[PDB]
């Protein structure tokens, strides 16, 4: 993945050096800002199927017209298929957070989402109107702390930054 | 019209009787640990050595095992260059407290499956009280430094057994010393000569 | 069954040595976490009856499983499938209580892959049902009080894969 | 490649859950010993110059024809190799103690090294003790039991941290075996 | 439409990677595109350096007595007057890269580590390593070296200030020369002088035989076995660590097989597969319980609506509807979850997941059983 | 190799203390000349990375049709497997010296030998040179009349063990012939 | 590759000794004969544009079901590409003429020749008469023996100077079957 880990190994085995003075001192940042982002992905494990459903449901409050025939809301099949790709990136921010970088989203997430939402027509704005409605519904002293409120808004201005 | 049919009688059945064959508790084909090795005829040094030492006695109790033993090609392998340093003593007939606390280190405590070690590293405690690391990794199952050849071959008592390519070594194992002659002082004399006294230990003196 | 006082008993019994400062260390670590077991304990039995019908509905309701020819599909079988799932919650909880999961060697996995394995029980689905049944009940529990209760759902799992 | 932090990622993605209450325990106590890790880290990279003739030399005085005619560390080539292949296995171990997980291990340090090594004709044998006095040392530095080398240390134990590298050098040492 | 274009024409203006690259194995692994900047330190000057010597050497070790004869081509590298096609363009041209790769070399072997070298592309059909052969009959070496480079594949691959790497192009023009690229890069340990037997052939390490195997496979169109790509392979050096449920990697052979589990092994896959084709021919009509109501049940719920969340008295009582598009068909939030675990649940997956499961150990079981007269032989 | 002697189990909780009703009385009396065994064994396998590293190539030159295009050690699958043969052959040789039977190299390594080279096509009359090669060198490790290296052993006599593996070597020589 | 004073140079090393009084009268005499060698090979490339159509136009009226349709040099492009080997035969034994060793003949020509004519599938007998007929030829010019060209030199003996490239003409025989 891409962690504070796999970035300072990798650098170092291309180099050839063992693992140097600045490789330790990298690895004590992963101490710190830890039990911030472990705080986040606390709070996304158990609240999430309460997340995704108001995340979900507006996607199709603001465009209504996927729920026509023809669309990518035609019926119930497509519509639980909806609410599970939903899940799907709120599950992935949660291993973001976990590891510590954005090695999930990147090799789970994006890295072939800009084409099989070209042939299969799912817009990508119906995408983006449910990630952006989560990074404003954070409410940063309720929710969580402050300083977890902005590792968790970051990966999700992240995925925001990635599909638009 | 299905793939995996369920078994019982009557209404609501599939037509496949209970368990299969009707034996919802079905008997022990299997046989204990020293007998189902014996009875491949590659564990030949191995049962014969766990029948000469006494570590026979716990390979055959009911706990669930999970024996490493070596095949017979791993014990013709000892003859390395290196390994011999640390094991040839072992052939003395009085070295026996040390044979067997290098062949209960294949005894582990439990039941591990070679699929249940697929990409999981695990550690436990050997019957001779050191720590082991088990790992299997890209489908490579090794116990240390074994690298298991043949994966499962279930036994009597619930019990597992693997096929190592080597012989493993306990982590904190000295190879006990060749025997020796006991030596003593020649003179005394040279004894005292020896010591420092307390005007050379103050620098008060040569 | 032993837990985890029983176990430095014994471990000092077999020397013949009374209670020497590393087991009296190894007590210490069971008393103070003591009364955090017995909370989580009557919290996972008030929510026993939740905690099933979540997991088994977000894991096989609407599966092929439920479906006609299949496992689970006549009432019985229905009936056994969630007469499984609360053995393994209510044996789980008294392997957390005890710190030791002797429990459940001796009582759930005695010789439990056999059995399912004859009757064609389909044992991914249940390793994932299980699975499943541990998300839910540590969202209750909390992590401190679900790292000693995930400790025995997996060692179930593991032990029957 | 994977560290410990991501290696309960992909288990949990196995199950589709979230990596959530009772499996993020086992990481807050990764990073509560996140320092003696360090501090164990440090041991190695401090004396790995001396570690890897400490061991390799080793070899030699136990195994003598590798240096008899014909044999394979025999010129100054073939000996300067032996000591390029003993640090560069060092070099890989070390990120795995430092990540935690020996993905790195399998994934590049040992893809092909058993296939390489009969290719060349390397005996087997003895780089097995190669990597097997590297494991004596190390130990030793981790839990400050050097006899000839004393480094300061607050107080604690190490135990474990001394076990787990133990496990990867004879995941070498049974991956060419 | 997927791609758009491939790697063997030049980048567009609107793209920093290639689009075929963005979700190939090239992002998951070291052979990726390292580019030289503009201006550049001399610490930097290094990681351009090394990368170099891995490829155009391939992981062969260059001990510094013998780097000793490229300090005159490094220091032109170091000033910037040489770019990096033209730096590896000499150093194909040195002494040291001649005497381990080409003065014992076969000539297919001498083609094919420059397709390894100099492009990042196993040599792809064979008019094309004819016709490489058939410069350095009538040109010599000199002229060789530019055929490769002075071609229009090398500028729009790697233009002239990245250093080459192995390319996972996605889009493979036979199907076979993945296999090839995978045969040839085989490990992130390993390197030509083991894989030709240059080593093993001469005397103290030198006056080696670089010799190939898989010849044949050039002029006979032939496929690679598949252990050769699966078991010691640029795939492992970039794997992608995931769960995959057909684990792609190859067992290790095994001591002490035996011809009756194999028979039972054999089998057991004719009864899987002859089960998956009558299970999907069933499925995709039937297999649904609540499918056959469900135009009946969808003109039964279609009255009683309140716009204003909180309708539906039900006597005086309050009930408190919610206008959400999931939970207006009557959805859980289990109901998007059941799509998670259809593999341990479903009859059409479990049938394939348990056949390819079978067919992995029957493709060692029988490689095993390839060994013969003196067997010593085992119960189970 | 850890069969080869025999030891006493004097702990009770083992069966082998009491009812074993029985001593291996050909492997205590074997005992007798232990001491002078183990060091002509140890002669053998300090020796071991190069006899075998001599012996393949005292027959290149001695036979070059061997490593020419075409012949069985051209290429390198080949030449590491009759590497690989060599270091087999000797170190079932050595188990024999240790047991003193030739029981375990007339079942492991002599039982389906000759057969599976006229299947494989390998040249047995150059195959019994290098056996004949690894003779001589364990006659001279085991007299301590070797040219470049010696050894430091208890002063007496060791014929009647070089001879004894002079059999064990024509054996082999015969078997295959 | 080599040529004949390196060939004791590996061979003496790989016992271990010193290049001596002994081995050393082989060379002498080979250095004292050179002067031969070097009016040997002169004749052959005087004459090798021409050798190769007096010598591969001899494969096509000894065989003439090759220029046959379906004949393995029936096409333009397979006349030229049997030309193109007609000589790079030849090129590589003038290179170990003047070297006095083949080890530079049977690592870039024999060097899995065979495999590729068996997956070329090119009839092998007659390239064994793309060979013999060139043998009758060059050794009839390394002793003067040729009936239609003749060439200036010094009488004397030079019969081992063709016998020695008859030796390498073998090499290829015995190599592609
Ligand atoms: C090429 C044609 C050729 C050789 C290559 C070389 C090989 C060879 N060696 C012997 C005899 C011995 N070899 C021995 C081996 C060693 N001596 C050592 O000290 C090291 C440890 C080891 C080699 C690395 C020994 C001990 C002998 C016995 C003679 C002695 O006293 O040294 C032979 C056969 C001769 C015979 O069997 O009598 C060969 C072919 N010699 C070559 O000619
Ligand atoms: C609903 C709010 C969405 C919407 C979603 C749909 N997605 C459909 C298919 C689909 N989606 C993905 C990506 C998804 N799968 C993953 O595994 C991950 C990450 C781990 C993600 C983000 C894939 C790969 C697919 C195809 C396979 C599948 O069915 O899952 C889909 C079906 C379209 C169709 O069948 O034609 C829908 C309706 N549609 C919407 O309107 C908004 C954008
Ligand atoms: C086991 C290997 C040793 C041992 C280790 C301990 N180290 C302890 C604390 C410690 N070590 C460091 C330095 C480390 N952290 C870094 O960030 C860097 C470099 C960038 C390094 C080298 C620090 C900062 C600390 C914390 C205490 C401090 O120095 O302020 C430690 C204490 C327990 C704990 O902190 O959790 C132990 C036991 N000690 C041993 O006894 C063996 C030999
Ligand atoms: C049998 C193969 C031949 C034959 C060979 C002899 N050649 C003799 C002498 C000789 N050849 C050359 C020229 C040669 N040396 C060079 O440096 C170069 C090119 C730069 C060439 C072509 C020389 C210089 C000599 C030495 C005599 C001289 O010219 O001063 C020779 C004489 C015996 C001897 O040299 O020991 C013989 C027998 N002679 C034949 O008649 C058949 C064809
Ligand atoms: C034979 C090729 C030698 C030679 C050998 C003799 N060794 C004698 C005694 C001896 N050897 C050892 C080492 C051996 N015993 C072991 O237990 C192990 C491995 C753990 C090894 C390698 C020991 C310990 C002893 C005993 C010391 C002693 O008794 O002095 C020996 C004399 C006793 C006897 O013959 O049984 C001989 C003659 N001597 C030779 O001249 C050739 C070169
Ligand atoms: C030393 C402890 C050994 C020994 C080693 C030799 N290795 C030789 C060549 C060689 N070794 C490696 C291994 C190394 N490279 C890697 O990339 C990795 C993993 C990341 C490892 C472990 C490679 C690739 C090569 C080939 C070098 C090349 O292709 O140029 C070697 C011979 C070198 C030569 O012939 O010039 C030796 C002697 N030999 C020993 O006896 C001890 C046990
Ligand atoms: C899709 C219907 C399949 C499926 C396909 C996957 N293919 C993956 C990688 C991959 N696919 C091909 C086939 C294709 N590419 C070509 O270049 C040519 C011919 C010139 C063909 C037919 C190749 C060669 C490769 C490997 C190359 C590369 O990865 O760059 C792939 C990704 C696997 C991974 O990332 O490890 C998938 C998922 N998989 C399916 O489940 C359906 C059945
Ligand atoms: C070497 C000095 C010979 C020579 C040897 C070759 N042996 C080859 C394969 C092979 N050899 C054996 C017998 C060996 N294996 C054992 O397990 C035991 C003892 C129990 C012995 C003696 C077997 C079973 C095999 C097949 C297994 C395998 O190949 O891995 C071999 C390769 C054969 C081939 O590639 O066709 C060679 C070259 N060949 C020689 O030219 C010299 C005289
Ligand atoms: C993963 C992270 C995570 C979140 C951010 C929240 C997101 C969130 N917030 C609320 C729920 C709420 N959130 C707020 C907060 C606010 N309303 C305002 O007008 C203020 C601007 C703002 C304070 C910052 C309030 C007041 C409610 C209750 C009323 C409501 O639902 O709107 C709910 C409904 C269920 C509930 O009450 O929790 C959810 C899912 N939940 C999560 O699990
Ligand atoms: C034949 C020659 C020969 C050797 C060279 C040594 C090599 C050697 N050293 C150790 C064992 C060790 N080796 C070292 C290595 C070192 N100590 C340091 O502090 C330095 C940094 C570095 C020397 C450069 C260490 C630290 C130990 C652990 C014990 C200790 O020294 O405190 C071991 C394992 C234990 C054993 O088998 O005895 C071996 C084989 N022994 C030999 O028989
Ligand atoms: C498949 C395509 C194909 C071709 C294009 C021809 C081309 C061709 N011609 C000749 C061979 C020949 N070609 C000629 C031709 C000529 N001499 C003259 O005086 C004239 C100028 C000229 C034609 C009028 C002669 C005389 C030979 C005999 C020379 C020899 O065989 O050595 C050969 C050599 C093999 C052989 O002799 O059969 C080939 C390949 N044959 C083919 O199979
Ligand atoms: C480095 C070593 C080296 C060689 C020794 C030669 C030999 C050689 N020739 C061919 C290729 C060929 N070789 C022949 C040769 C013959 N056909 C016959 O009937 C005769 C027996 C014989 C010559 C008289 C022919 C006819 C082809 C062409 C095959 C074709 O075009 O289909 C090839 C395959 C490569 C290719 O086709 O481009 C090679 C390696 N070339 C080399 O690079
Ligand atoms: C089917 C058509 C056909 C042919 C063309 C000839 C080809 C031919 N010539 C020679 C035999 C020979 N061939 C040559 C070669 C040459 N002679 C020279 O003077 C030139 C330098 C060069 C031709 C350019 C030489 C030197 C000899 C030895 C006899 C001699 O010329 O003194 C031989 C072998 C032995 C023999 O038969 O005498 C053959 C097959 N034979 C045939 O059956
Ligand atoms: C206390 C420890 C303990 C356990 C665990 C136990 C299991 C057990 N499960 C059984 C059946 C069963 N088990 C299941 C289970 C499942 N179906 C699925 O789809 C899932 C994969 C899985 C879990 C929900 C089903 C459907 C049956 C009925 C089989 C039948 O009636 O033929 C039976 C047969 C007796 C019966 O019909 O009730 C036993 C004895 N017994 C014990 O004493």
């Amino acid at each position: 993945m891409k962690s504070v880990i796999t970035t300072v190994v990798s650098a170092a085995d291309a180099a050839g050096r063992f693992p140097s003075n600045s490789d330790l001192e990298s690895i004590q940042g992963n101490i710190q800002r830890s039990a911030a982002r472990l705080e986040a992905a606390e709070k996304l494990a158990g609240n999430h199927e309460a997340v995704v459903k108001e995340a979900g449901d507006a996607c199709f409050a603001k465009y209504a017209y996927l729920k026509n025939p023809g669309e990518a809301g035609e019926n119930q099949e497509k519509i639980n298929k909806c609410y599970r790709d939903v899940d799907h990136y709120m599950r992935l921010v949660n291993y973001c957070l976990v590891v510590g970088g954005t090695g999930p989203l990147d090799e789970w997430g994006i890295a072939g989402a800009r084409e099989v939402y070209r042939t299969l027509n799912l817009p990508t704005s119906a995408y983006v109107a449910s990630i952006a409605y989560t990074r404003d519904r954070l409410c940063v002293p309720r929710d969580m702390s402050a300083q977890a409120g902005v590792e968790f808004s970051a990966y999700l201005d992240y995925l925001i930054n990635a599909l638009s | 019209r299905t793939a995996y049919p369920y078994t019982g009688s009557g209404y609501g059945s599939a037509g496949v009787p209970y368990g299969q064959d009707t034996y919802g508790y079905k008997a022990t084909t299997a046989k204990s640990i020293t007998e189902t090795a014996a009875q491949a005829g590659v564990f030949n040094t191995f049962v014969k050595l766990l029948n000469e030492s006494g570590v026979e006695k716990l390979v055959e109790q009911a706990g669930p095992y999970t024996v490493f033993a070596p095949t017979d090609d791993a014990f013709a392998a000892l003859l390395e260059p290196h390994s011999f340093n640390k094991l040839a003593t072992l052939l003395r007939p009085e070295n026996n407290d040390a044979l067997r606390k290098v062949l209960m280190h294949h005894v582990i405590p439990g039941a591990f499956t070679s699929a249940s070690l697929m990409d999981r590293a695990v550690t436990v405690k050997s019957l001779a009280g050191e720590p082991i690391s088990i790992m299997g990794l890209n489908k490579l199952v090794t116990a240390g430094t074994a690298k298991v050849v043949r994966a499962d071959v279930p036994c009597a008592n619930g019990c597992i057994i693997h096929a190592v390519s080597s012989v493993i070594i306990p982590p904190n194992y000295v190879p006990v010393p060749q025997p020796t002659k006991p030596v003593f002082p020649r003179s005394v004399i040279a004894e005292i000569a020896k010591l420092p006294t307390p005007r050379q230990a103050l620098g008060l003196d040569p | 069954m032993q837990d985890a006082i029983t176990s430095v008993i014994n471990a000092a019994d077999v020397q013949g040595k009374y209670l020497d400062a590393n087991s009296v260390e190894k007590l210490r670590g069971y008393f103070q976490t003591g009364e955090l077991r017995v909370r989580a304990a009557a919290t996972i039995a008030a929510n026993a009856a939740t905690i099933i019908k979540e997991a088994v509905a977000k894991s096989l309701l609407y599966s092929d499983i439920t479906r006609p020819g299949g496992n689970m599909y006549t009432t019985r079988r229905y009936a056994a499938c969630i007469r499984d799932l609360d053995y393994y919650l209510r044996y789980a909880t008294y392997g957390m209580l005890a710190g030791d999961p002797s429990i459940l060697d001796e009582r759930v996995l005695n010789g439990l892959k056999e059995t399912y394995n004859s009757l064609g029980v389909p044992i991914g689905a249940t390793i994932q049902a299980i699975q499943a049944m541990k998300e839910v009940t540590g969202s209750l529990v909390g992590s401190d009080a679900g790292k000693e209760m995930g400790l025995y759902f997996d060692y179930i799992c593991s032990g029957l894969s | 490649m994977l560290d410990a932090f991501s290696r309960v990622v992909v288990n949990s993605d196995a199950k589709a859950a979230y990596v959530g209450g009772s499996d993020l325990q086992a990481l807050k106590s990764f990073i509560a010993d996140g320092n003696k890790r360090l501090d164990a880290v440090n041991s190695i990279v401090s004396n790995a110059s001396c570690m890897v003739s400490d061991a390799v030399s080793g070899m030699i005085c136990e195994n003598p024809g590798l240096i008899s005619p014909g044999g394979n560390c025999y010129t100054n080539r073939r000996m300067a190799a032996c000591l390029r292949d003993g640090e560069i296995i060092l070099r890989y171990v070390s990120y795995a103690l430092l990540a935690g997980d020996a993905s790195v291990l399998e994934d590049r340090c040992l893809n092909g090294l058993k296939e390489t090594y009969i290719a060349l004709g390397v005996p087997t044998n003895s780089s097995i003790r190669a990597v097997s006095i590297m494991k004596a040392q190390a130990v030793a530095f981790i839990t400050n039991t050097a006899t000839e080398r004393k480094m300061s240390f607050a107080a604690g134990d190490c135990t474990s941290l001394a076990s787990e590298v133990a496990s990867y050098f004879d995941r070498v040492g049974a991956a060419i075996s | 439409k997927v791609v758009d274009r491939l790697d063997s024409q030049p980048s567009a203006a609107f793209e920093q990677t290639k689009q075929v690259y963005t979700f190939s194995r090239y992002i998951l692994g070291p052979h990726r595109a390292v580019v030289a900047p503009v201006a550049m330190d001399p610490s930097e000057k290094e990681v351009v350096l090394r990368a170099v010597y891995r490829q155009v050497f391939g992981n062969a070790y260059i001990m510094e007595e013998e780097r000793a004869e490229l300090r005159v081509m490094e220091s032109q590298f170091l000033l910037g007057e040489l770019s990096v096609k033209e730096l590896v363009r000499a150093l194909a041209k040195s002494s040291t890269y001649k005497v381990r790769f080409f003065e014992g070399a076969v000539q297919y072997r001498f083609i094919e580590l420059c397709f390894k070298h100099l492009l990042g592309r196993a040599p792809d059909n064979h008019e094309e390593i004819a016709v490489h052969m058939r410069k350095y009959q009538q040109e010599g070496y000199d002229a060789e070296i530019d055929s490769y480079l002075d071609a229009g594949e090398y500028d729009n691959v790697f233009g002239d200030d990245t250093v080459p790497f192995l390319r996972f192009r996605g889009v493979y023009t036979p199907c076979d020369s993945f296999n090839r690229q995978c045969a040839l890069q085989g490990g992130w340990a390993n390197s030509d002088k083991a894989m030709g037997g240059a080593a093993l052939s001469g005397y103290n390490g030198s006056d080696g035989r670089q010799m190939s195997t898989m010849i044949g496979n050039y002029i006979s169109g032939k496929p690679i076995p598949y252990e050769k790509v699966a078991a010691d392979t640029p795939l492992k050096s970039t794997a992608p660590n995931w769960y995959a449920r057909p684990n792609p990697a190859l067992a290790p052979q095994p001591a002490y097989v035996s011809a009756k589990e194999i028979a039972e092994l054999r089998s057991r896959v004719s009864k899987l597969e002859a089960a998956w084709s009558v299970a999907v021919k069933q499925s995709a009509a039937a297999k649904d319980t609540v499918e056959t109501w469900r135009a009946a049940a969808k003109e039964m719920a279609a009255m009683r609506g309140i716009s204003p969340m909180g309708e539906a008295y039900f006597g005086g009582i309050a009930q408190k509807v919610d206008n959400g598009a999931l939970a207006q068909l009557g959805n859980k939030a289990s109901s998007y979850k059941k799509y998670l675990y259809a593999i341990e649940t479903d009859e059409v997956s479990r049938l394939e997941v348990d056949l390819e499961e079978a067919k992995g150990q029957l493709r060692v079981l029988e490689a095993a059983m390839a060994k013969s007269t003196p067997m010593t032989r085992t119960a189970e």
